[PDB]
């Protein structure tokens, strides 16, 4: 949302998912899972 | 019929918002025409798009909310 009230909070996983071709991407909140 | 029962689904921003009503009635017809307004009892952070819906068994009545301006 523009008008978002929360905390973003980020760090690396270079030393813990990195080896890695298991993540995948392409309304606010809006999840689409479709395939 | 005995008892109303009144509810209001809406789905904003992945929240579903359940608003609800109890009374009893005396009525073989349709709705009983007065006022009360409705309560909010639940709210399901879902994140799942509806577009449809249907109801599951007494007469039943569907409308369609809109946004519109009121004066309580
Ligand atoms: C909820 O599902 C409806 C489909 O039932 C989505 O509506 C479609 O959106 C696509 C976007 O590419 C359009 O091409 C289709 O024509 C739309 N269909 C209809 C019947 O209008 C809607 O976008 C979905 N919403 C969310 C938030 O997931």
């Amino acid at each position: 949302p523009d008008d978002f009230t929360g905390c973003v909070i980020a760090w690396n996983s270079n030393n813990l998912d990195s080896k890695n071709y298991n993540y995948l991407y392409r309304k606010p909140f809006e999840r689409d899972i479709s395939t | 019929f005995k008892n109303l029962r009144e509810f209001v689904f809406k789905n904003i921003d992945g929240y579903f918002k359940i608003y609800s009503k109890h009374t009893p009635i005396n009525l073989v017809r349709d709705l009983p025409q007065g006022f009360s307004a409705l309560e909010p009892l639940v709210d399901l952070p879902i994140g799942i798009n509806i577009t449809r819906f249907q109801t599951l068994l007494a007469a039943y009545y569907v409308g369609y909310l809109q946004p519109r301006t009121f004066l309580l």
